[PDB]
């Protein structure tokens, strides 16, 4: 539930009405006219919005706000192009970087994480264990072998026996 | 217009100026063009089918004629494989027998079964 | 099976029909026009229509009957060859070769598309859903066109597809059995 | 269900009033009781078509 | 618990398929003279034009 | 009442962001980004052990027209996923914030129109891959075309009239024959359905002549040889978003539709008629990858590159073998990464800077843009099919699957590695090398957003190129669901 | 927990119920992966035979090499639509 001010929001338009257009206010290739603008351009940045203030108001405030922001935007970016204005530090955060680094990128990493650990349940990893269980069901005496010996005593059954039971689903064939 | 494909595009152009296509490489380099890299003045009319006559086009040798060059290449290809084939008739014979192996030709060592002894095994 | 066609008889019938069509079209062209015209300019300022209606009508049915006789069957291909001949007649009015080749290819393809569907502007009464057995089959019946079954016989699919690619007269696993 | 079949036809009504405002070059909410009028009218059309479909289903049920 | 929720949908589509086959067969079914035409006055039989009528005209 | 209340709240929030903020670039980004958070949680609850369709819903049923329905009689519009259907949704949803981002600082005139059209023709191609009837697949197979027509006509570069007419005309002209072949199997079977049609056989004389109506319908959409008239000249005049979403999403749809529609009820009509598919796919690979050499324009080259890779892909599908199906899927998921990155390079970055797309102006890009010439080279060498990039895994398996089915056509078609190297490296060394050009003032380096897009579209190729198995957990049923080798 | 669902043939399961049809599809599929793991196990054994044998691999496991080249045409994925759409002996 952030805040705004109404009378400041009217006085800002009263301030802007006497100002030159954005296509003129910076095309003079200092501080007589360029010093009022370097504060007004920071009125774009100063972040008076309101979280719950957008919900609980009428459109009379909304149109007034929207026209004021649409002029402060030009006074910021035109002065950024020709010339706070007269500084240089990096990097001035943009408009898209909040919901591409903090919603797009972590969901897009979470997608990689889920794809890696969903690959654990695979048909090869299940078919190997099912084939070993099918060996140990018919011939459970190789369970009595030691733990190191069983991995070579299953393979002699696999190589030896068929153990596939595909021709038993095809009883119409023979 | 020199090549047979440049001639075959005369009825398409209607307002195109139809200039003479000349390679960008065979221009001299010592004239100071706008583009020293590609040998081309700033507003110079490009040819019908330019990108065979670009600097980035093929190398386009200029010493031999291409027809002659074809004859010389196939001439070397012929004089190698003809001489090396005729020289197989003038070969001398060997002084040794091929060597021999035990165990009925090592049929069992390189695979094999008693019925299958023909495919595997050498020089009993 | 079939019966061969009288090429000369069908061609001279179509020649008479093309004659009558050329006459009625020249009579239509006189009256649906402007400027000074009389009885004699029926065939003077005719636009050359009676040659169109005559030549197309001869060439189509002559090529059609000839193609149906030398192939000894009737399908949509005969309409393709006959429409190619019709495009040859209609292409010669514009005395240019790539035009002519285009007329012969495209009119022949359009007439072949007409012939393949049944060579009819209307429908066939029988052999369509409202008047043909459709739905599932009831017993081990020969599955006709328009019908569905659940499992085709393997001896039928080996006759239709072949004995090559992956399809075989015995499935591959019971072909490799322990006894 | 009857209720969603009312709410959807009422939403069609809100779309009619909205688009009729936007052809006349008015704002979105111009005469905001007119949304209530169109919602009730098109919802009544949903009532009618819902009941006709009910009775048609019952006529099909009675044929067995 | 998903094979069952498929069997439900496939039954719900085979029911609609049999519904269509029925309602497409119920169109082509021939209809009575009392359903198709005038419900009362169910006969097609005229007795038309009785003022100067002649005995022996019925058949 | 609850899900109605969510909509009545969200439309109000949309209204108030329309009122105070001017653009809805931020709320379209927020919505299209939350689509990821939704679809990944759908991926978590996806049972991979079942061939079955997991998440099913009918819209527009009789008993409930505005919403969901649970009845014993269904005539609405079915929707659901498995596997196959889900890899392409995951391809989609991580790309649509990138095209929505892709024109961020660009539009300047009726931006609210443009981003609405782009987001809408992305949501329609989500629900393409959700669909389950033949009609519900088809009623969104051309809900794209209106908004594509108007997105090309307005906002197209120059001579966008003709391109907009082509994207309506060619797609529609090939699409009506698909409508014919859908009508025929909806009056024979009386079912539009993607679940039951494995059961239904047809007569070979019926199955023969309805495969034509779908094959010369996908011949237009993945542009095969009597088509691809329209592909480069819809690209070359498109805007930036409608080129990425065309070449990354609209093309792979018919790769999905040859799997979903054709292969499992046309089973016996294909094995007679695959060696026409091999003719057409080979002489798109031989012909359209050879007309790339003589191209003056710079976006048209990447257009014909898309044609050549989609011609490799459909001789992996039509192999009736097990490696080719998975190879064509990994082609469709990796070309949809590497190719819109190339459209960001050609009409994305370079047309924003210099506004003319002729090749002849552009040389010496290295001396003033080093960290763009890197993205020229690694992304080109990803398009050719260097290994470890995910394009080679697909090219390799699809050439192998097309080598099983007919080995002479596979041996001839193997030359595509050469033919795809020729034009791409010829373009790369014209752009990368030489003295920085005369015509060209030095402009900005590639900026933070046009790196943020690129590194996503490069890592997402490299992960598939290092492990193509990260999506075998989805696809291993659909490797089997389409083989008819008895 | 390694679950083992049942085997359902396509023969006599009445292709009007989608329960037994889909289980028959998945069962023929899963048994086909099992049929493949025998190929993938003999290949793993043949390579160990080769690497330990060294020069006499020609005669130590001629049987395993010929074994692997016998299984290779007939242990792969083949499709349930071949056996579902067609019946032998009809
Ligand atoms: C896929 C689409 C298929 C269909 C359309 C394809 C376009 C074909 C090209 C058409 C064309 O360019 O014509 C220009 C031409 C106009 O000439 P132009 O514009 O002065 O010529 C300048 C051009 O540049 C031409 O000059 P050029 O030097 O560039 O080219 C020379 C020549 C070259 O021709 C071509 O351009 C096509 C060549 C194809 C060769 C293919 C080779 C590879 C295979 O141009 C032509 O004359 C083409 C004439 C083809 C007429 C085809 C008529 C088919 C009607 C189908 C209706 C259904 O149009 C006409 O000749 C008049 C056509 C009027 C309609 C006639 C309707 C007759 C219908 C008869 C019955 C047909 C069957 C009906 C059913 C049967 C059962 C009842
Ligand atoms: C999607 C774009 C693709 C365009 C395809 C359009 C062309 C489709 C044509 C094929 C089709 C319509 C089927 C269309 C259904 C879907 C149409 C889909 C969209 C339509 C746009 C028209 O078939 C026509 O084919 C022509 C040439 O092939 C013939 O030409 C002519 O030949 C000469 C006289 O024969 C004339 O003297 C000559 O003047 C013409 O030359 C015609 O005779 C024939 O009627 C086939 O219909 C027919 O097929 C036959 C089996 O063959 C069926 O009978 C069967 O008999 C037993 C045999 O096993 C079995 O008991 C059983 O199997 C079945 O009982 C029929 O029931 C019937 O149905
Ligand atoms: C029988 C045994 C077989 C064994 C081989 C037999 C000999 C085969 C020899 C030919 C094969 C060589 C590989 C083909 C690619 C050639 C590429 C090439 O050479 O590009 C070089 C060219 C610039 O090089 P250059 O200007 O000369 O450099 C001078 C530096 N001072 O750069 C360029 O700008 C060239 C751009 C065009 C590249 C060539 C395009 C045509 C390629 C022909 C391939 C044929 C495919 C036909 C497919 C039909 C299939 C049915
Ligand atoms: C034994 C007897 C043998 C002969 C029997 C055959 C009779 C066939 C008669 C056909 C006559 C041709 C019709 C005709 O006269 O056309 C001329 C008339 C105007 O044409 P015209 O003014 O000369 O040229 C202007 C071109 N911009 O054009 C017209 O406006 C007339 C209107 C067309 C005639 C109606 C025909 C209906 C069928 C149309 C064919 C559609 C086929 C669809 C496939
Ligand atoms: C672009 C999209 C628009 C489509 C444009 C297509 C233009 C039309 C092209 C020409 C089509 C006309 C071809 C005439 C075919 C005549 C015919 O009878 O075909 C016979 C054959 C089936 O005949 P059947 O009775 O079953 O006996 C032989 C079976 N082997 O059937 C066949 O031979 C196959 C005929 C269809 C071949 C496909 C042609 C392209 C469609
Ligand atoms: C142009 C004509 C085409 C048809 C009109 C266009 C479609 C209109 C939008 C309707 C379709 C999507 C929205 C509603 C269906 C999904 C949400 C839902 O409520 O159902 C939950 C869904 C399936 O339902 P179920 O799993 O059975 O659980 C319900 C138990 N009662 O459980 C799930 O698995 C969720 C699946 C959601 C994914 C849907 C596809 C994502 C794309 C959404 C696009 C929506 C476009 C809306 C545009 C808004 C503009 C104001
Ligand atoms: C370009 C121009 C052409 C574009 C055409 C696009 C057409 C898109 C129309 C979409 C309308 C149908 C939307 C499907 C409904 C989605 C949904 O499920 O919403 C929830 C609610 C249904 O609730 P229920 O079915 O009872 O089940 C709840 C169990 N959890 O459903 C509802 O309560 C209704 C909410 C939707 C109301 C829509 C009103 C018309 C919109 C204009
Ligand atoms: C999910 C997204 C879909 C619904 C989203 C709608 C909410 C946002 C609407 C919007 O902001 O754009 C509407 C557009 C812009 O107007 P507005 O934003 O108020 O003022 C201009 C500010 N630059 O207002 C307009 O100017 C619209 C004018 C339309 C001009 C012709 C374009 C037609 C595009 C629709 C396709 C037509 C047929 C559709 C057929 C069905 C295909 C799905
Ligand atoms: C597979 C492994 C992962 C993929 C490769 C990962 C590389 C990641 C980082 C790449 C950084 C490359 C780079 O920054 O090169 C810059 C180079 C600048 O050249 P410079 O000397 O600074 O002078 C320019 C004149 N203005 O710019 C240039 O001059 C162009 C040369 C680019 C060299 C890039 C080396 C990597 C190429 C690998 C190809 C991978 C294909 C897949």
């Amino acid at each position: 539930l952030r805040a705004y001010n109404e009378e400041k929001e009217l006085a800002l338009k009263q301030r802007l009405s006497q100002l030159p257009p954005p296509g003129k206010a910076f095309v003079t290739a200092k501080e007589a006219e360029l010093a009022e603008l370097a504060e007004i351009a920071a009125l774009y940045k100063t972040d008076r919005v309101g979280i719950l203030d957008i919900l609980l108001l009428g459109n009379k405030h909304a149109r007034l706000y929207r026209d004021n922001t649409a002029l402060l935007k030009d006074y910021y970016y035109n002065g950024r192009r020709i010339l706070w204005e007269i500084k240089r530090e990096g990097a001035e955060k943009e408009d898209w970087v909040n919901q591409m680094y903090f919603l797009y990128a972590p969901s897009l990493i979470l997608l990689l994480i889920v794809m890696v650990y969903k690959s654990r349940e695979d048909i090869t990893f299940w078919a190997k264990k099912e084939l070993d269980q099918r060996v140990l069901d018919k011939h459970p005496e190789i369970n009595d072998a030691p733990e190191n010996e069983r991995d070579a005593l299953i393979v002699e059954r696999i190589i030896a026996g068929d153990y596939d039971k595909l021709a038993s689903l095809q009883k119409k064939a023979t | 217009i020199r090549a047979s494909f440049d001639k075959a595009e005369e009825p398409m152009l209607g307002d195109y100026p139809d200039i003479d296509p000349f390679p960008a490489q065979l221009k001299n380099p010592y004239k100071k063009y706008d583009d020293q890299q590609d040998r081309r003045n700033l507003e110079e009319p490009l040819s019908v089918n330019d990108d065979l006559y670009d600097m980035w086009s093929p190398d386009r040798f200029t010493h031999f004629k291409n027809q002659d060059a074809l004859k010389y290449f196939i001439g070397f290809l012929t004089i190698f494989f003809g001489a090396s084939y005729v020289a197989t008739y003038f070969v001398p014979e060997k002084a040794a027998i091929p060597r021999e192996f035990p165990y009925e030709g090592l049929w069992k060592e390189s695979g094999g079964t008693e019925k299958s002894k023909a495919f595997f095994g050498q020089r009993s | 099976h079939f019966h061969p066609y009288n090429t000369l008889g069908l061609a001279t019938q179509s020649a008479m029909v093309g004659l009558g069509a050329g006459v009625v079209a020249a009579a239509a062209r006189n009256s649906l026009a402007t400027g000074p015209r009389n009885i004699l300019t029926t065939f003077s300022k005719s636009g050359g229509v009676v040659t169109i209606f005559t030549g197309a009508s001869i060439a189509y049915v002559f090529t059609y009957c000839s193609a149906a006789n030398l192939r000894e069957r009737k399908d949509g291909w005969n309409h393709m060859w006959a429409g190619a001949a019709t495009g040859a007649v209609l292409g010669a009015r514009t005395k240019l070769v790539p035009a002519f080749i285009g007329w012969t290819v495209l009119c022949g393809a359009a007439c072949g598309l007409f012939g393949w569907t049944g060579a009819r502007f209307n429908a066939d009464r029988k052999a369509s859903l409202e008047q043909s057995p459709k739905g599932f089959v009831q017993e081990d019946a020969h599955q006709t066109f328009w019908e569905v079954v659940h499992r085709r016989p393997l001896s039928l699919t080996v006759e239709q597809l072949g004995e090559g690619r992956g399809i075989n007269a015995v499935p591959i696993a019971t072909a490799t059995e322990a006894p | 269900a009857l209720f969603t079949s009312l709410v959807g036809a009422s939403g069609l009504g809100f779309a009619t009033k909205f688009l009729s405002n936007k052809i006349r070059l008015k704002p979105a909410g111009y005469y905001p009781l007119g949304y209530v009028f169109s919602g009730v009218a098109w919802a009544g059309l949903g009532l009618v078509l819902h009941n006709v479909h009910q009775h048609s289903l019952e006529v099909l049920e009675k044929k067995k | 618990d998903i094979l069952n929720e498929e069997a439900k949908i496939v039954q719900a589509l085979n029911n609609q398929r049999e519904l269509t086959i029925k309602m497409h067969e119920l169109k082509r079914e021939e209809k009575d003279y009392a359903h198709s035409y005038s419900p009362l006055f169910s006969d097609p039989v005229p007795q038309g034009g009785s003022i100067g009528k002649a005995p022996g005209s019925s058949r | 009442m609850f899900l109605t209340s969510i909509l009545l709240s969200s439309l109000y929030l949309f209204n108030r962001i329309l009122a105070w903020q001017g653009n809805v670039k931020h709320f379209y980004l927020f919505a299209s980004n939350l689509l990821l958070l939704f679809i990944v949680v759908l991926y978590i609850n996806f049972n991979t052990f079942s061939n079955s369709f997991q998440f099913n819903f009918e819209l527009f049923n009789s008993l409930n027209p505005f919403g969901l329905s649970n009845s014993d009689i269904s005539n609405g519009l079915l929707f659901g996923i498995d596997g196959l259907s889900l890899t392409f949704i995951l391809l989609t949803v991580l790309l649509i914030p990138l095209t929505l981002l892709g024109n961020w600082y660009n539009i300047n005139f009726n931006s609210n129109l443009y981003y609405t059209l782009v987001l809408a023709i992305g949501l329609v191609i989500l629900l393409n891959f959700w669909a389950l009837d033949y009609i519900s697949f088809y009623i969104l197979f051309e809900a794209t075309l209106p908004l594509l027509f108007i997105l090309i006509h307005i906002y197209g570069s120059s001579d966008s009239e003709r391109a907009s007419f082509y994207v309506l005309m060619f797609t529609l002209s090939g699409s009506l024959f698909m409508l014919l072949s859908i009508v025929v199997i909806s009056i024979v079977l009386n079912t539009t359905n993607f679940i039951n049609h494995n059961l239904f056989v047809l007569s070979l004389d019926l199955q023969t002549i309805i495969w034509l109506g779908l094959f010369i319908a996908i011949m237009v959409k993945t542009p095969l040889f009597p088509i691809h008239v329209w592909l480069p000249v819809v690209h070359s005049e498109s805007p930036l978003a409608g080129s990425m979403i065309l070449a990354g999403l609209i093309l792979k749809l018919a790769l999905y539709a040859i799997l979903r529609l054709l292969l499992p009820l046309l089973c016996e009509a294909q094995i007679l008629y695959t060696p026409m598919i091999y003719i057409i796919s080979l002489l798109t690979i031989i012909l359209t990858s050879l007309a790339t050499l003589r191209q003056i324009d710079l976006k048209v080259i990447i257009a014909y590159s898309s044609i050549s890779h989609m011609g490799i892909a459909i001789l992996g599908v039509c192999s009736n073998t097990s490696l080719g199906i998975y190879g064509s899927i990994v082609l469709g998921v990796a070309h949809g990464f590497v190719s819109p990155a190339l459209f960001l390079i050609v009409g994305g970055i370079l047309y924003d800077r210099y506004h003319i797309r002729i090749v002849n102006y552009y040389k010496g890009l290295t001396t003033y843009m080093p960290q763009l010439a890197t993205y020229i080279i690694i992304l080109s060498f990803a398009n050719i099919g260097t290994p470890l990039t995910g394009n080679f895994t697909g090219e390799f398996l699809s050439l192998q699957g097309g080598f099983i089915r007919n080995p002479i056509i596979g041996g001839i078609s193997c030359i595509s590695v050469l033919l795809a190297a020729i034009y791409q490296l010829k373009l790369t060394n014209k752009l990368t090398g030489g003295i920085s050009s005369i015509y060209m003032h030095r402009t900005n380096d590639v900026t933070i957003r046009e790196k943020f897009i690129m590194n996503i579209l490069i890592i997402s190729t490299l992960i598939i190129g290092i492990c193509p198995q990260i999506m075998y957990n989805l696809l291993y049923w659909t490797v089997n669901n389409y083989i008819y080798i008895i | 927990e390694h679950q083992r669902p049942e085997l359902v043939s396509f023969d006599d399961i009445n292709y009007n119920d989608h329960k037994k049809v889909r289980e028959a599809q998945e069962s023929y599929t899963r048994e086909q992966f099992i049929r493949l793991e025998a190929l993938k196990t003999v290949r793993k054994a043949l390579e160990k035979c080769y690497e330990e044998s060294g020069p006499n691999h020609f005669e130590d496991c001629k049987n395993l090499a010929e074994q692997y080249l016998d299984m290779l045409p007939t242990h792969r994925l083949q499709g349930y639509l071949g056996y579902q759409r067609n019946d032998p002996s009809k």
